[PDB]
């Protein structure tokens, strides 16, 4: 519902459409939502005992708790949400070194 | 079996007494005890 | 809930204690143990509260609660006395348990 | 509601604790048995324990057992080394009144068996330095000539820390 | 280190403006923007050029080898 | 699937890492053959089937009896009699100590009879205690478990993760074409 | 150089001689840089200048030492026993809270971070370097083999790491380096003082748990090898020892083994008695048998809490410690020689001859330094590439330095598990700043509000729990663990006070009076049943 919603004649709609670089979903997750940062196929695990994060009650398996984003990269992330795509973008940083 | 000695706090064996009867006696302690035993666990 | 267990249970070994200490108070041949805390300061007792808890108040009056101990006396416990290595073994002899003292601060 | 005080009560003579590791309670009707026979010895500056257990000669003796092997025993050899502690103490009440005793010293009895060094030492032939925990090892078994009258008395004890206040 | 004499992008000589922007600075106590508007420029270009720059000579004359 | 997968191949390896065969059935029923295929497959049943294993001395003897129910028998399908777990006792190792003596009684119980340093059947009845709750009773030995999977359509096909496919193929119930 | 300078010199204060024993030198004072009412070492090398003459920068160790003679004269006198290397901006060099002319004075920049060694003209950098939790239990588990358990003993002389393997039935027998074919554990605890059976299964499986039918394999064992104690039990021990020491090889009867259950080996317990080291092995038992039956209930070796930062004052120390006894070693190797040839004694030249022997525990701390080997002849941890050279590509590249950690890997074959970002490094480690090639990963940086602690004193701590009320372990039953949670001091179990959330409560606002709070925290945990109290230093907070 982000791409019906988006006005033609810009850049990244119209590289989605063309060829070279950049799809649906790269525009969606600029614009509308970026969404389940996983790790190792499952999503993310507890980094401490019974939960992820010390932000968090335990036995918390809520979204926000556990690996799930919902701001998109225009409008910012949470912190939690940035250490959560941190380690999933450090997971395929390390597979290529 | 897990039984345990009541005078030394060992752990005792079954053995066989002169060749044809049955008895739980430990080599820790001087005790001996003539009963049948029972091993049901779930 | 961890906060509910430190305000339940020590409504019984408070109990415990005083089914303990007046109860069997006339003339057993008995001892017991208190854990006193070290640094002692160079007296005052029990005073039982409207039927609530047990907290001691001290002489110099620094003030030092605590009731109740830990079940470890399962086991036989018996005191006993020691001269200078010619008598000894002069056994008194029960434990009933134990209580601990602890300073609140 | 009163209190009940708490007295030091002096303090001249030394306090120990058995606090045995083998015969913790019975069912019921005035439990834990103590017995009468012991009559064990002790030795200083290692403390090293010692207190007996007599058998029972008439149920479940084993006198094949007891006799073929080791000698004929009827003493049962305990063990403790004790440790020196802080803020622990003792206390008896009458009837208004708790009394702290300074008791100093707390063991604990375990059962080390001797006949099996004794039938060991029989069936073999049928260096100023150690720099401490081998010292205390090696000055274990001296002395001992401490074998000691079991006394009992209750009126020796009581009318001794209720005297001087 | 010092003020460039022109600009990058047009090339307007913006060494004459650091002096006298420095002189509104401390006397005649005016915010950076309007002290460098009534300067002169009026393009973003060239007044970027006063704006972000550090000076590291005063600090590198310290170091001086020719004296004691 | 990804590049320890090709490596898996290119190095022929002897054993290898999760495998899985994909066999097929017969007839159209989904809840009886299931259970009944898949009953003719996995092993060590006994924790199951037993309830208990206890030990017993009658004052020259050993009883190690056991007391196999009907019921759990009833639910799944296992085609067995208290026979076929006295044979499944008969090898359940291969030489440790099964070789003397079982017995067949009423109610279902096997007490194995045993003879006789020092005092080694105290010892014996430890290690056939411990030995005894995983030996298998029906199935095949090689296979550690089964699924049993739903295509698009109305077919259903189980899957092992065994070693065997001679067994496997060898199987009532299963048709051995296609594996 | 303020504290732990003073305590080196307090473990090899006094020397010996094969000579006569009435030969000695006693240690009185050592400081850096100071020898009468003047200042501090009035006028050093600037830090500039060596960097241009290619020199290093360095203040001389003043030691104090007794000197006698056979007519019984007792003096003192200062003597300079070598260089040792300044760090920049820290008490000792002439940067030290300096004015911004004084900077400018001396041709020092006033920004650059500093903490940087300048050896032989260049600039050496001592690296932060993690490891894993020195005089704590760890646990990793296996679904091969089995379940094995560590435990890294951070003794001073020896590096001991007393393992705990399984390997098939439940057949628990811990193993040594300095150990053959071993033993399982019930002789092994049975040895320590535990010498019931009653109370070697209450204490490592509970009451009513499914821990029990799990334990009791390995009591069955143990009327198949030497029981009934110690006549055979610690013998059997002492019979499969490594190191015999011919020195002396007759105590291997009863003697051989208290060599080996003491501060010699497997631990830093130093009981003459055992109770406590009877308990830590046998509560070391029970977490791996609360790991046969739950495999969940296991440690990660890349969790953060479970790692301790080493800094750049350990190493100088444990080199100086190595130097200082080499210094020793060769001094008294070179005094006997002249001190038996003549009749006469000789007054002079037993201090006038030390010049000649200090200049290896000079060069040679510069060289570990400038080369980077570090090493150790007693201490088996030979580690390379530990100092490097500071950059000096801009000016955010030599302070992204001084913030670097770098870790050591084991094998670069299958390592699969510390390249990952852990969670638990929130606030701690830098979650951006890694590099980017075989280094992605290992590399780590710190954050902006971080401390890496020290161990304080570990001794008015133990004293101030037994006033909050918890009782020795001298005074509990060993079938008293399904109480609350048991205290544990650095690994050490003290007691198992009742009601821990009150004790962690009191705990808490004692730190907030002055308990000096750098480290010293207490955490619950209850899948341990426990409740930890932490004073060793070395890890961030
Ligand atoms: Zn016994
Ligand atoms: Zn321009």
């Amino acid at each position: 519902v982000c791409i019906n919603e988006l006005d033609n004649w810009n850049a990244p709609l119209i590289m989605a459409t063309c060829g070279s670089k950049g799809s649906t979903l790269n525009v969606s997750q600029m614009v509308a939502v970026v969404g389940q940062q996983i790790i190792s196929g499952n999503r993310v695990p507890d980094g401490f005992q019974d939960r992820s994060l010390p932000h968090f009650p335990k036995n918390s398996k809520t979204p926000q708790s556990k690996g799930f984003v919902r701001n998109s990269f225009f409008s910012g992330l949470s912190p939690p949400e940035f250490l959560f795509h941190a380690i999933s973008g450090r997971e395929g940083l390390v597979d290529t070194a | 079996m897990l039984s345990f000695c009541p005078s030394c706090n060992n752990m005792l064996l079954i053995t066989s007494g002169d060749s044809g009867v049955y008895t739980l006696a430990c080599r820790s302690c001087p005790y001996e005890f003539p009963i049948e035993g029972i091993e049901i666990y779930d | 809930k961890e906060a509910a267990a430190e305000l339940e249970l020590l409504n019984a070994d408070h109990q415990h204690i005083l089914r303990k200490l007046k109860k069997m108070n006339n003339k057993p041949e008995r001892f017991m143990v208190f854990q006193l805390p070290t640094r002692l300061p160079a007296v005052g007792s029990i005073r039982v509260h409207k039927s609530g808890k047990l907290s001691v108040k001290i002489g110099n009056v620094v003030m030092d609660i605590g009731k109740g101990a830990e079940t470890t006396f399962l086991q036989d416990v018996i005191a006993l006395s020691i001269a200078d290595d010619a008598s000894s073994a002069e056994l008194l002899g029960r434990v009933d348990g134990k209580i601990v003292v602890t300073p609140q601060i | 509601i009163e209190e009940f005080p708490l007295k030091i009560s002096g303090e001249e003579e030394s306090l120990h604790v058995f606090q045995y590791a083998n015969r913790p309670r019975l069912v019921g009707r005035k439990p834990a048995e103590h017995p009468f026979i012991s009559a064990a010895r002790y030795k200083p500056k290692s403390h090293l324990w010692e207190i007996d257990i007599p058998l029972d000669e008439q149920a479940f003796y084993n006198k094949d057992k007891a006799e073929s092997e080791w000698n004929g025993v009827n003493v049962q050899t305990l063990k403790g080394v004790g440790v020196e502690n802080n803020g622990q103490y003792a206390a008896f009440v009458k009837d208004m009144q708790v009394y702290l005793v300074p008791i100093e010293r707390v063991a604990q009895l375990k059962p080390f068996f001797k006949y099996i060094d004794d039938a060991n030492v029989t069936r073999k032939q049928e260096q100023n330095r150690l720099t401490g925990s081998l010292l205390a090892h090696k000055v274990a078994d001296e002395e001992a000539n401490i074998e000691l009258t079991w006394a009992e008395g209750t009126f020796e004890q009581f009318k001794d820390t209720i005297v001087k206040e | 280190m010092i003020v460039p004499v022109r600009c990058f992008s047009c090339g307007k000589v913006v060494g004459d403006k650091w002096e006298s922007y420095l002189n509104l600075l401390q006397e005649d106590e005016l915010d950076e923007g309007t002290a460098l508007s009534r300067l002169g420029l009026k393009r973003y270009c060239c007044r970027r050029m006063i704006l972000t720059h550090v000076d590291l000579i005063e600090k590198f004359l310290r170091y001086n080898p020719l004296e004691k | 699937l990804g590049v320890p997968r090709i490596k898996e191949i290119i190095n022929a390896s002897k054993v290898i890492s999760t495998p899985i065969i994909n066999a097929v059935l017969v007839n159209d029923n989904d809840e009886r053959a299931a259970r009944v295929v898949k009953g003719r497959v996995e092993k060590t049943l006994l924790s199951d089937v037993a309830f208990y294993v206890q030990d017993v001395y009658k004052d020259n003897l050993s009883f190690i009896q056991v007391r196999i129910d009907l019921g759990t028998i009833d639910k799944l399908q296992l085609e067995l009699t208290i026979e076929d777990i006295a044979v499944a006792i008969t090898r359940a190792s291969k030489l440790k100590i099964q070789a003397s003596d079982v017995n067949i009684i009423g109610k279902d119980r096997i007490a194995i009879n045993v003879f006789p340093s020092e005092n080694d059947v105290f010892y014996r009845m430890q290690q056939l205690r411990r030995a005894l709750p995983d030996v298998v009773v029906k199935g095949l030995p090689d296979i550690s478990r089964a699924v049993i999977n739903i295509r698009d359509d109305g077919k259903r096909e189980l899957l092992v993760e065994g070693y065997g496919l001679r067994d496997v193929m060898c199987t009532d119930g299963v048709i051995g074409s296609r594996t | 150089v303020d504290t732990d300078l003073k305590k080196i010199i307090k473990a090899n204060q006094l020397i010996l001689s094969d000579v006569d024993p009435e030969f000695y030198l006693k240690y009185v004072d050592i400081r850096v840089g100071k020898k009468s009412s003047s200042s501090t070492k009035d006028y050093l090398t600037p830090p500039h200048e060596c960097r241009l003459r290619d020199m290093t920068y360095s203040a001389p160790i003043y030691v104090d030492i007794e000197y006698t003679r056979g007519r019984n004269i007792i003096m003192h006198k200062d003597v300079e026993i070598g260089r040792m290397p300044i760090m920049l901006r820290s008490n000792k060099c002439i940067l030290y809270d300096a004015d911004e002319s004084k900077m400018a004075k001396l041709n020092e920049c006033p920004l650059d971070p500093g903490g940087y060694f300048i050896v032989n003209g260049t600039e050496k950098v001592i690296l932060v370097q993690e490891q894993l939790s020195k005089n704590r239990i760890i646990v990793e588990a296996d679904e091969k083999k089995g379940i094995v358990q560590a435990s890294v003993t951070s003794s001073t002389h020896e590096r001991k790491s007393k393992t705990y393997v399984i390997t098939k039935n439940g057949k628990i027998y811990l193993k040594h380096n300095s150990i053959a074919e071993e033993i399982p554990i019930a002789i092994v605890l049975k040895a320590c003082g535990i010498l019931s059976d009653l109370e070697i299964m209450q204490l490592v499986c509970g009451n009513d748990s499914s821990y029990q039918d799990i334990f009791a394999v390995n009591l069955e064992e143990s009327s198949k090898l030497d029981i009934y104690t110690q006549q055979q039990a610690l013998e059997y021990i002492g019979a499969k020892v490594k190191t015999m020491r011919r020195q002396k090889l007759t105590i291997l009867q009863e003697g051989i083994e208290a060599i080996a259950t003491t501060v010699i080996a497997h631990l830093t317990v130093e009981a003459l008695d055992f109770r406590e080291k009877a308990l830590y092995i046998a509560m070391m038992t029970r977490r791996v048998v609360m790991a046969m039956y739950n495999p969940k209930m296991i440690d990660d070796r890349d969790y953060v809490g479970n790692k301790r930062l080493e800094l750049a004052g350990q190493l100088i120390s444990l080199l100086f410690e190595d130097l200082f006894k080499k210094f020793n070693n060769d001094f008294k190797l070179s005094i006997d020689k002249v001190l038996k040839k003549p009749n006469r004694a000789m007054e002079y030249d037993a201090l006038l001859s030390i010049n000649v022997h200090s200049n290896n525990i000079t060069s040679g701390l510069n060289r570990a330094i400038s080369t980077g080997n570090w090493s150790l002849k007693r201490f088996k941890m030979e580690r390379a590439g530990v100092t490097h050279v500071l950059s000096r590509l801009s000016y955010i590249s030599a302070l992204g330095m001084m913030t670097r950690i770098s870790s050591q890997f084991e094998k670069s074959r299958k390592v699969s598990g510390p390249r990952a970002l852990q969670p638990s490094q929130f606030g701690m480690l830098c979650t951006a700043d890694t590099p980017e090639g075989e280094a992605c990963g290992l590399v780590k940086n710190l954050a902006l509000m971080t401390h890496i602690t020290t161990d304080d004193e570990e001794e008015p701590i133990k004293k101030l729990c037994y006033v909050l009320g918890v009782e020795d372990i001298t005074l509990i039953d060993s079938a008293s663990l399904h109480l609350n949670y048991g205290v544990y001091l650095n690994g050490t179990l003290i007691g198992s006070i009742r009601f821990p959330t009150k004790f962690v409560t009191q705990f808490r606002h004692l730190r907030r009076t002055g308990k000096v709070s750098e480290f010293i925290s207490i955490y619950s945990n209850s899948h341990q049943m426990a409740v930890h109290i932490a004073t060793d230093g070395g890890r961030i907070c």
